[PDB]
């Protein structure tokens, strides 16, 4: 009972008794991209449209053709091609597709370069009946120019089953002629999808970015271009089709309204939508309204719903109007979509590539070598305003740690700076710092740390960093930050390699290795499976007098510390000094202290500014897993030692391992010259 | 001076990264002069 009402593929001229009017027609080739097709011609005068005869449309009647307006991005609200419908006989005419939800059936210049497949369901939108139909643009008076648009391949009839899927074109109702990628009989199985998308617009992605151009106009981030939709006609971009069955996340930056002050009330929200059958129906995942706290650049990370979970999924946003007019443009940015559901434990890096994938956003930083390194490190180096980068979501629990190697500057600047080092349960939306703060004031710690641990002067050159996972980091959807803090000079240069975030090499090597795919590979001088074994005798003793320049024999780590004679005789002779400006830091070669009695040494405050208060006080901790944890050993209380004391620790036997190191640290201090102190005579026997 | 570092006629040594970026880096914009 459902007969094919009209098919015109125009490949020799039209067929006559499908049209009653095509004036300013002609057959041939317009825009050979995505042969015979109705061609409107600029230059032609008078009435611009085609109009079929009359149908008896019915209930499982649609409306599918290919159409081209304006072969350009060149976006415009003038002489769009609208599709009408008439009940009358000609005598009025309506959009066949209302404005609603989903845009009318107007089809506008720019939208895109190529050729486009469309379908209108008029039977599930209007009644049975005797129905006219047209492509209508408009009139024009000798001297108008026009865009040109052209329709071909028109098919007036029954649609098929499950509408091909959206991934195919209908032939009679009956068979689907499947877009590539597309099989069943249906067009339903789906070829596999990228799980993933990353547009910074600094540069297939997208099916359609209509409305909008690259522009540096509006923006949010300082490193380069946005998407703005400032233009008239169609404001909509529109995805790939993707997989995203097992995605977690889309995020992007959005900024609604580019004016002096808040944005006007009528000016239409942006839609964010998704579609599972190749455009078809349109299911909202957020409205985006125009307020007055709007026109500010903006960060949205929302979790993907439910229903969006399939091998086929698409997304699009969409601006709404009336007319192709707006009141306020919107701006667009740093479009991610992907994560994984099963929120994997392990996220492993050397940089020899820079997948984004693992490294969401990666703002001032460049794969290349630093400081010689092994391969490639990602590297904050070049002018920027932003300096930082961001992990994909991993699943975090117990036996979860951090470690990577970090470095600053490498002798390029002398500058006291710090990178913060942070994390993220909510997407990105909020960031907190990894290790908090703590100093021994309460029990609410027993393991002592700054904030800022990643210290230019510390880490002048490669350092590993180790740290097991805090309680607070433990979630299914766990992103980390690195973030250096505006503002900044370029010649702050900072760099990581051989990150590995993850559960996979059971007490972190022992601190003497790094994890390499559920594998210890050791520092020098250790082997085994853990790397708990040294190649070689470590020393059984520390002694040092400071009368010539600390040895690397002896100590790891020197920071913001020298020889001197300022505090006069703390033992004897010269005492290391520290006074400086940044990081205040003495640290041990790793000791064997298997049959070790006490630490001892003199020690004197205030040589040239007395200490302020209480957290102003070198703290002595030991460790006996290569420094990834640290235990009290000593407060050495800042109003002591205003004269050179002498100080004797009995080794708690937890210290006599076989690989023990000793750090002294300022916490605290006013600064260069300030609240400084000295130790002499160091004795650990 | 190193290969990843570019030689200003300050006879000072820069990253190479940072010839040709509109800041001067050497101090005497020798590291900009040929872009
Ligand atoms: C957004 O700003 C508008 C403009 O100021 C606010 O609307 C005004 O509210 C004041 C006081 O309530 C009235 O006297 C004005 O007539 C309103 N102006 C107009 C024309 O809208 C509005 O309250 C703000 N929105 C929110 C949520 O605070
Ligand atoms: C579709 O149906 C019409 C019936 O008018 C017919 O002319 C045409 O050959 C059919 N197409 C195919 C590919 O079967
Ligand atoms: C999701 O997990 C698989 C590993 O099973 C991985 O290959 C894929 O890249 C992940 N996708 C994203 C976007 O993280
Ligand atoms: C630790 O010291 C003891 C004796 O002092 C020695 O037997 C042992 O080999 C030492 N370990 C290493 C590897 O230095
Ligand atoms: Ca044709
Ligand atoms: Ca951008
Ligand atoms: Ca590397
Ligand atoms: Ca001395
Ligand atoms: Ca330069
Ligand atoms: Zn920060």
């Amino acid at each position: 009972n459902n007969p094919v009402l009209l098919l015109d593929t125009f490949d020799f001229g039209p067929r006559e008794d499908n049209w009653f009017f095509y004036p300013g027609g002609n057959i041939g080739l317009y825009c050979p991209y995505s042969d015979s097709a109705m061609v409107f011609v600029s230059n032609e005068v008078g009435e611009h449209s085609i109009t079929t005869r009359d149908l008896s449309v019915n209930e499982n009647t649609i409306i599918q053709f290919e159409i081209n307006v304006g072969c350009s991005t060149d976006s415009s609200s003038a002489d769009p091609v609208r599709l009408e419908f008439s009940r009358d006989f000609g005598a009025t005419w309506h959009l066949l597709l209302p404005l609603c939800h989903h845009p009318s059936s107007t089809y506008y210049a720019g939208t895109t370069q190529g050729w486009r497949r469309e379908v209108v369901h008029f039977g599930k939108l209007h009644l049975a009946g005797s129905v006219r139909f047209r492509w209508y643009q408009g009139f024009y008076p000798a001297g108008s120019q026009p865009v040109t648009w052209a329709i071909d391949n028109v098919y007036i009839g029954p649609q098929c089953e499950e509408m091909c899927y959206g991934h195919g074109s209908c032939i009679n109702g009956t068979k689907c002629i499947c877009d590539p990628g597309y099989s069943g009989p249906t067009c339903k199985i789906s070829t596999k999808n990228p799980d993933f998308l990353k547009d910074d617009f600094e540069g297939d992605r997208f099916l359609l970015m209509s409305g909008g151009k690259p522009s540096r106009k509006c923006g949010i981030l300082s490193s380069g271009n946005n998407l703005f939709f400032n233009e008239d006609g169609l404001r909509m971009l529109v995805t790939r089709d993707l997989d995203l069955s097992h995605a977690r996340f889309v995020q992007f930056f959005m900024r609604l309204g580019c004016g002096k002050g808040v944005p006007d009330p009528r000016s239409q929200p942006v839609l964010l939508q998704y579609s599972l059958n190749g455009g078809l129906s349109w299911s909202l995942l957020q409205e985006f309204l125009f307020s007055n706290s709007s026109n500010v650049g903006r960060y949205i990370a929302l979790e993907m719903p439910l229903k969006a979970r399939s091998g086929s999924t698409r997304l699009r946003w969409w601006q709404p109007s009336e007319n192709g007019h707006f009141y306020s443009p919107w701006v667009i940015d740093q479009i991610l979509i992907g994560g994984n559901i099963s929120g994997n434990t392990v996220l492993e890096d050397d940089f020899s590539t820079l997948d984004s994938r693992k490294w969401l956003l990666h703002p001032g930083g460049t794969k290349m070598p630093v400081c010689g390194s092994t391969g490639d490190a990602l590297v904050f180096i070049e002018k920027a305003s932003t300096r930082y980068v961001v992990t994909t979501d991993i699943a975090v629990n117990e036996d979860s740690f951090l470690q990577i190697d970090f470095a600053a500057s490498c002798s390029v600047t002398d500058s006291c700076y710090a990178i913060e080092l942070e994390y993220s349960v909510d997407l990105g939306l909020s960031w907190h710092p990894l290790v908090r703060d703590c100093l021994p004031t309460n029990v609410e710690c027993s393991r002592y740390h700054l904030q800022r641990i990643l210290v230019s002067d510390t880490f002048n050159k490669w350092t590993r960093i180790t740290l097991p996972l805090p309680s607070y980091t433990r979630s299914q959807a766990t992103r980390f930050r690195w973030h250096q803090p505006a503002p900044f000079d370029k010649q702050q240069t900072w760099a990581i390699d051989n990150v590995y975030i993850g559960d996979g090499c059971l007490d972190m090597c022992s601190g003497h290795g790094r994890c390499v795919q559920g594998s210890c590979v050791c520092d020098e001088q250790w082997g085994g499976l853990y790397c708990d074994e040294p190649e070689t005798s470590l020393p059984t003793q520390l002694k040092d007098n400071f009368n010539r320049a600390p040895s690397n024999q002896n100590w790891l780590t020197v920071s913001g510390g020298k020889l001197s004679t300022v505090c006069g005789a703390v033992a004897s002779g010269l005492a290391l000094h520290f006074s400086g400006g940044c990081s205040r830091l003495l640290v041990t070669v790793d000791l064997n202290l298997t049959n070790a009695e006490f630490i001892q040494f003199y020690f004197m405050y205030g040589c040239l500014i007395t200490p302020s208060n209480r957290n102003q006080g070198v703290l002595l901790e030991y460790s006996v897993n290569g420094g990834i944890t640290w235990n009290l050993l000593m407060e050495i209380f800042y109003d002591q030692y205003s004269k050179p004391g002498f100080v004797n620790i009995l080794l708690p036997p937890d210290a006599k391992e076989i690989a023990t190191r000793f750090r002294w640290w300022q916490p605290r201090h006013d600064g260069l010259d300030q609240n400084d102190w000295a130790i002499d005579n160091v004795l650990i026997s | 001076c190193e290969k990843d570092q570019f030689q200003c006629r300050n006879e000072r040594c820069i990253p190479s990264v940072w010839r040709c970026d509109e800041d001067d880096d050497c101090l005497d914009h020798s590291d900009e002069d040929d872009c």
